[PDB]
RNA sequence: AUUAAACCUUGUACCUUUUGCAUAAUGAACUAACUAGAAAACUUCUAACUAAAAGAAUUACAGCUAGAAACCCCGAAACCAAAC
RNA sequence: UGGUGAUAGCUGGUUACCCAAAAAUGAAUUUAAGUUCAAUUUUAAACUUGCUAAAAAAACAAAAUCAAAAAGUAAGUUUAGAUUAUAGCCAAAAGAGGGGCUCUUCUGGAACGGAAAAAACCUUUAAUAGUGAAUAAUUAACAACAUUAACCAUUGUAGGCCUAAAAGCAGCCACCAAUAAAGAAAGCGUUCAAGCUCAACAUAAAAUCAAAAUUCCAUAAUUUA
RNA sequence: CUCUUAUCUUUAAUCAGUGAAAUUGACCUUUCAGUGAAGAGGCUGAAAUAUAAUAAUAAGACGAGAAGACCCUAUGGAGCUUA
């Protein structure tokens, strides 16, 4: 309950999803030492880094994409403008 | 379908606030339903698209292959546009990109309540 | 079987929902033209990748250790 | 099927509302008048015109026939009984030679129209019928009652 | 499950068979023992030796030699011979 | 008694565990409880595109068949060996006979949730411990008003028609007048007519459908956002 | 029979001795309505309900049943006979 109210500040709609709650370590050493990452957080983590090089990747290919076609027009629109003797 | 489906009206862009210049590139998509008692067409392409587990993010590219796709699948799918406030990640800020349920993908994650 | 008043309500929010999702599928960012042959030399790529390893089926080996290693079943205090 | 069905109850047709039914209205505007009816005020206006002097007395529940004998009767007295609807006769006033003459002529009652001053023909025709009372004469289309018609036609 | 054996909550016996369903239909008083898949012509695999292999009879233009790998039970109406 | 463990495509039974893969199409058959052929599946080997999609386009008549480039994606083709399987069920579409049914063709299904119990309908990606959390389908649902209400009915003429007679009113006619208002008559009455009213005139006042035979069968309930 | 009654004997019931058979998945073995294949002690929804005993009757569930009864077919078999 209460998801429609979450989306609506820009929190998570379960109260387990992304947030510190969930992600923050739930416990240190008494000596201070800082707690191993978490499994789940840690496998959470290899997730969201692989799909950040996706991203990049999808848009360095989609500029080529888009900047290829100015370059295929390039060499169409020097093309037409041809000359010769 | 018609394209007028697919054709936006004055209206429509005030409604989502889409300007019709400088379309959005990604699309964000989450299957909602089953494909269980589909017809086998339907089946084929939630697995071509790699939504086979339900409410899960995808990637993908606002092109004319993919919206081809997208709109076959389109009653089972959510369309969010991916917004990049901050731009693209870099190489040392990719291991700190979350993106939020706006559909804005922030390359900085500080751990600081937005309050 | 009257249709009850929840039932009702739900079937719009999502119609509603699907709706938004054709308003972001009327704006193709990239033309037909430019897609074509972007991607082209990534799936070659990829293809390629497949097939080798779709054709490393082959038997195993045999090495000695395996039968001479067998003795150390004998083992026992001096 | 019961799916089928859903979809059909959320397509139903919605009526706007209207802000205030037609009972409850503000006062709204309404057309002109149209006088249509129109025949019957030349013959009233004629006759009333012709006629200065009018015994106006309420009408018993005459035959027709015995009016047809009457109006002879009084063309002995010269008077003439020419009558005609009433629901026409109330707007006389308003497009006519006077508007101020409706209080007279209220209700159904016979008219005794005449053009001369014979006070003893018109006399002559209250002793007709004594029953039927006569509410009074207009003596030179001026209001004045039974008892004052006989002091004036003195 | 529970402090608590019974109460409260959940749950349409079993085998076989029918349609991949039984509130059908068969079979079962229960205990113990007994009670139903068996063959190597060729192949793959494991090794020997090799233009040769096999301790005689076989095959061979890499073959040949050895090993291993396999296919149930109970139950008719009957038929015939010889005695009684 | 022996042949004799006769035979039985028939009936019944046929004893430990775990992992993987795995579907009642076409042709013939004393054939439809089986078997062979095609097709599938399958093992090995050879080496490279395949599946979805796919513009213009012809073909047809005036969204599939075909398949450029892509794109999403990872299998595919050929050679060699080899079997198993070869009876559905129900829902929902499109046809064809009947005119509910009888078929042919396409699609989907096999909860531990829901529709009352519910193989076939809906929500549902596998299965793991937890005294966590967010959601999906989800037995119920809130009579019809937009011309018609008071009063009166005089006269020609019983108008001509076989009607004895039919006068508004058996038939039958055409279809005028006076009057303020009279239908040459609208329903009644009718030995026939006299005669009952409706329309006449005067006086009234209005204004597009809903929410059979054992014993009833949750209980109830109209408003705190 | 109208129109049944009375008595005796057998059975019956009590005491003591001896002591089977068909049968049997397990049962802590209820009513109503629903559902279903004509169909419910065991499902759905209502209802009823100290434990244990004791003695009586055979109408219905178109009761349960068999290779019972009757008639006819087969371009079924098989057996038998021929002129
Ligand atoms: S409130 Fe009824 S007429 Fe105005």
């Amino acid at each position: 309950a209460g998801g429609q109210w979450r989306l609506q500040q820009g929190l998570a709609a379960n109260p387990s999803g992304y947030g510190p709650l969930t992600e923050l370590p739930d416990w240190s050493f008494a000596d201070g030492r800082p707690a191993p990452p978490m499994k789940g957080q840690l496998r959470r983590k290899a997730q969201r880094e692989k799909l950040a090089r996706r991203v990049v990747l999808l848009t360095q290919e989609m500029d080529a994409g888009i900047q290829a076609w100015k370059l295929r027009q390039q060499k169409l629109q020097e093309e037409r403008k041809k000359e010769h003797d | 379908i018609p394209d007028k489906v697919f054709q936006p009206k004055p209206e429509d862009h005030e409604k989502y606030g889409g300007d019709p210049q400088n379309p959005h590139k990604l699309h964000i998509v989450t299957r909602i339903r089953s494909t269980k008692r589909r017809p086998y067409w339907e089946k084929d392409t939630i697995k071509m698209l790699g939504l086979q587990k339900a409410h899960s993010p995808q990637i993908h590219k606002n092109i004319p292959s993919v919206n081809a796709k997208l709109k076959v699948v389109k009653h089972l799918i959510r369309i969010q546009p991916l917004k990049l406030p901050q731009g693209l990640p870099t190489e040392e800020t990719m291991s700190s990109t979350c993106l939020k349920s706006t559909g804005e993908l922030v390359v900085q994650w500080h751990l600081k309540p937005v309050e | 079987r009257t249709v009850s008043f929840q039932a009702k309500e739900s079937m719009i929010r999502r119609l509603e929902v699907e709706a938004e999702n054709h308003y972001w599928l009327s704006m193709p960012y990239m033309t037909a033209e430019q897609e074509c042959g972007h991607a082209a030399e990534r799936r070659a790529q990829a293809f390629e990748a497949i097939k080798a390893a779709a054709t490393s089926k082959f038997p195993k080996h045999r090495y000695i250790a395996d039968q001479l290693d067998h003795l150390n079943i004998s083992k026992k205090w001096s | 099927h019961f799916q089928r069905q859903k979809l059909m109850a959320i397509t139903e047709y919605i009526p706007p509302k209207p802000a205030i039914n037609p009972r409850c209205l503000p006062p709204p505007p309404k057309p002109p008048k149209e006088e249509s009816v129109r025949l019957l005020r030349q013959d009233i206006v004629a006759v009333f015109r012709d006629n200065r002097m009018i015994a106006v007395c309420q009408n018993v529940a005459l035959s027709a026939e015995d009016k047809l004998l009457l109006r002879h009767q009084l063309r002995k007295h010269k008077i003439f009984i020419k009558v005609f609807p009433s629901q026409v006769l109330k707007p006389f006033l308003e497009n006519s030679k006077y508007r101020n003459l409706l209080p007279l002529f209220v209700g159904h009652n016979l008219l005794l129209v005449s053009e001369e001053p014979k006070v003893k023909e018109m006399v002559r025709v209250l002793k007709s019928v004594p029953f039927l009372p006569l509410l009074g004469g207009c003596v030179d289309d001026t209001i004045l009652s039974r008892q004052g018609l006989v002091d004036y036609a003195k």
